[PDB]
């Protein structure tokens, strides 16, 4: 898209009508006439334009109107309302910029934001921007939580996210503008290589990838149109329904087998019918012939019977001649719709032990985006988020992701190393007990008016918990947290002296032996300047390799790079770096999923913030104290870094608009 | 709003692989175990006309007999006539075969025949003889 009507969908707002959020901050110019609507659209495009065409200044509200054409800039408070509105919720103005107003001296509220991944930084950064007080509590010893990024000399690989997936409505293009990012395109070529070390040839890898995305758009029918949602009390996972699915190929394959012979079999028998007749003709025949001898032997001259016996039996053995010659047309019609039946059989299989294997990468593909195995996937819901994906191609960030963070992390309050053990939340405030992680009895208060919880759902999980909440979250979240799905996904990063490897690909597979082990190091990137190949591991295989040392983890890579390009190609590699992610006690996990039995909804569920008890019983209703971001609590975007990143600019709106107030509604 | 090209996915059928835990292998094995039931069988009747082919070699080619091929005529010999007579008695009706027994006579005077002699030949009882058989 282009013009003003491009600034929207880069914001991911409809052009041409106003959304839920708006027409609650504007509700008397959605009530209202569709002229001013109109009006008010343009004014919302045409400022988000002047930010996103330029993102590295503030926009600040005189800028705005000095640039807005009349009739637009006749009505001078609607555009300060809606440039107020932008403002708040992080359209405009967010990330790093240069601030034409610096900051007022004097803050208001103090916020304690827990965790200083991208949704904390984020949102500790606008809040900030807000004139608020903000102070950011991190377990670990650096920022950016799952951005992670391993830098040893020149090498340089990220550990946690890796992509970003298309620009287009991506809040981390304007970010890509502030910071600088190398962003280099993603060539979608994947070589697969069977387990043996060969190249899987390319007849092969069309059909069964075409069958895959055939089986998966099957699912999707099984649970739309046939309502296939629940089985034995229990929801439906996608795995189980490829395994239906899957299944029904297989019989539909024994179903067409068996009509094809069956029409042989009733014509063979129709022919058996046949040959019957002409037996027993041609034994009649062999008779009459005799009886017409015997007849014609009695010499001339004859009596008229002995006559008429003759012409006779000569009128009877043609007759039973003509039978047995239009019986011997039928035998060869018949003789060729048989042979015609045997030259064209039926497929003997669905798919070949070879073929399930490849069928198994592309399942490993699907596990590694979800980041868990296809059994926990809610069939109906798995890919709710499809709908606003970003158009582009996906890059990747050759100078490593946490470029990112560590940007945004300027400026602000950070203290690293403290791991917070206790929330206690009431109606008057928040204090926020932390710990030293590396002498655990040092202890530490912090008191607040807010607390941002953007701990990971992984951590919220944790049996026995590893942060208490007094009092305890109400069940309404609590079962939101046992409900959802947070997964898991590793990575072997392999530093070697020299590229072996095909450099116009970026990313090559290796097919598994197994279906058990079919996400066990399938998948090969090729990103890095320096000579950098990075494997992953998927699905049920991911938890398992946890379990096993490096060395024998990098060993099993080595085997299959030897596989694919030969013995003496592989050097042994300088560095390597093994992921454990479920096992990181400050992450648990990688990312989240809609697990069965959950839906988009628990997202929301996670997003809504806390409101304590009154502290005097009869006092009025309280404010809300405890707000919560991350990937987790974002229904439209999970599991990305965008989708943090948005999260946290949300909260920092909805808690300023809390504390500060929202003056944008008159 | 229907399941892609090639795959086959009806209601039925989904519940009865659904059915338990192995609904899936059995329906598929009682499939297996059909179709070599049915193999089999043809292997069975295809021997079966592998044997009666065997008895027709030689098909009847020395059992035929030269055509022949006669001018015909509307000339009723006494000897025609008394092939007539017989071939009503042991043909009814059918005066394509009673024409080919007297050679020269054609399907059409045939007919005409029954009704010229009808009296004369005891048409009727000859019919009535050959009714009883």
């Amino acid at each position: 898209p282009s013009g003003v009507e491009g600034a929207a969908f880069q914001s991911r707002l409809p052009h041409d009508r106003m959304t839920s959020q708006e027409a609650a901050c504007f509700p008397d110019i959605i009530s209202g006439p569709q002229q001013t609507q109109k009006v008010f659209l343009f004014i919302r495009n045409r400022t988000l334009q002047l930010w996103l065409d330029n993102p590295k200044i503030q926009l600040t509200f005189e800028a705005t109107l000095q640039q807005l054409e009349a009739p637009y800039n006749s009505d001078t408070v609607l555009v300060h309302r809606v440039h107020s509105y932008l403002e708040r919720h992080g359209l405009i103005n967010f990330g790093i910029y240069k601030r034409i107003k610096p900051l007022p001296t004097k803050k208001t509220g103090k916020v304690i934001i827990i965790g200083s991944g991208v949704s904390g930084l984020a949102a500790a950064r606008q809040l900030q921007s807000f004139g608020m007080d903000v102070t950011l509590l991190e377990a670990r010893d650096r920022v950016g939580g799952r951005v992670a990024t391993f830098r040893k000399g020149n090498y340089v690989a990220d550990l946690g996210a890796m992509v970003v997936t298309g620009l287009g409505g991506n809040p981390m293009a304007v970010v890509s503008k502030q910071v600088n990012m190398e962003l280099a395109k993603i060539k979608q070529k994947c070589p697969l290589y069977e387990a043996n070390g060969q190249a899987v040839p390319k007849e092969k890898d069309e059909m069964v990838e075409q069958e895959f995305n055939r089986l998966l758009e099957a699912t999707s029918y099984l649970s739309h149109q046939l309502d296939f949602n629940v089985l034995n009390n229990k929801p439906v996972s996608l795995g189980q329904a490829l395994e239906v699915v899957i299944q029904l190929q297989e019989k539909h394959v024994k179903d067409e087998q068996i009509e094809h012979w069956k029409k042989i079999v009733k014509t063979q028998e129709e022919l058996k019918e046949l040959l019957n007749k002409m037996v027993n003709l041609k034994e009649k025949i062999k008779e009459l012939h005799q009886q017409y001898k015997e007849a014609s032997e009695v010499k001339p001259p004859r009596d008229i019977t002995a006559e008429f016996l003759v012409k006779s039996k000569h009128r009877d053995l043609t007759a039973l001649c003509k039978e047995y010659d239009e019986l011997a047309e039928t035998q060869g019609k018949l003789e060729e719709k048989l042979q015609e039946l045997e030259a064209n059989p039926p497929s003997d299989v669905y798919l070949s032990s070879r073929d399930r294997q490849i069928l198994d990468w592309h399942f490993a593909n699907l596990e590694f985006a979800n980041a868990t195995p296809l059994s926990t996937l809610s069939l109906k819901h798995w890919d709710q988020d499809d709908d606003f994906e970003f158009t582009g191609s996906h890059l990747t960030v050759r100078n490593g992701y946490s470029c990112v963070p560590v940007a945004l992390a300027e400026g602000l309050d950070i203290k690293l190393n403290t791991a917070v053990r206790q929330v206690r939340y009431t109606a008057s405030g928040c204090e926020v007990i932390a710990v030293n992680t590396r002498s655990t009895s040092q202890t530490f208060i912090y008191k607040c008016d807010a607390v941002l919880c953007t701990l990971p759902l992984g951590v919220l999980k944790q049996q026995p918990p590893a942060v208490q909440f007094v009092p305890p979250l109400p069940e309404w979240k609590t079962s939101a947290v046992q409900r959802m799905g947070f997964g898991n996904l590793n990575k072997v990063v392999l530093c070697f002296d020299r590229v072996f490897w095909d450099p116009s690909v970026n990313l090559f597979g290796h097919v598994g032996s197994t279906t058990a082990s079919r996400g066990e190091l399938f998948l090969f990137w090729n990103l890095y300047k320096a000579p950098i190949l990075l494997a992953l591991v998927a699905g049920e295989a991911a938890g398992i390799m946890e379990n096993i040392s490096d060395d024998v983890i990098v060993g099993r890579c080595l085997a299959i790079l030897k596989g694919i390009f030969g013995s003496s190609a592989v050097p042994q590699p300088k560095e390597t770096v093994v992921s454990r992610w479920r096992a990181d006690p400050w992450a648990r996990g990688s990312y989240s999923y809609v697990a069965a039995g959950s839906s988009g909804n628990d997202y929301d569920l996670m997003a809504q913030p806390i409101t304590p008890g009154p502290s005097i019983p009869g006092a009025p209703q309280p404010i809300p104290r405890l707000f919560f971001a991350g990937e987790h609590t974002i229904r439209n975007y999970p599991a990305t870094v965008h989708g943090a990143l948005l999260s946290g600019l949300r909260e920092a709106g909805r808690i300023a608009d809390q504390f500060l107030g929202a003056m944008y509604t008159l | 709003r229907k399941p892609p090209k090639g795959m086959f996915l009806s209601q039925e059928d989904v519940e009865a692989v659904s059915a338990n835990a192995t609904a899936a292998t059995t329906v598929l094995r009682q499939l297996d175990m059909e179709l070599v039931s049915v193999k089999r069988q043809i292997q069975n009747i295809k021997q079966t006309n592998s044997a009666l082919k065997e008895k027709l070699d030689g098909g009847i080619e020395p059992y035929r007999l030269p055509e022949v091929i006669q001018k015909c005529n509307a000339r009723w010999t006494t000897e025609e006539q008394l092939l007539a007579v017989q071939a009503i008695r042991k043909y009814g009706r059918d005066f394509q075969a009673i024409s080919d027994v007297i050679g020269n006579k054609s399907v059409v005077q045939v007919k005409n025949f029954f009704v010229n002699y009808r009296r004369r030949f005891n048409i009727d009882e000859v019919l009535q003889e050959w009714e009883a058989e």
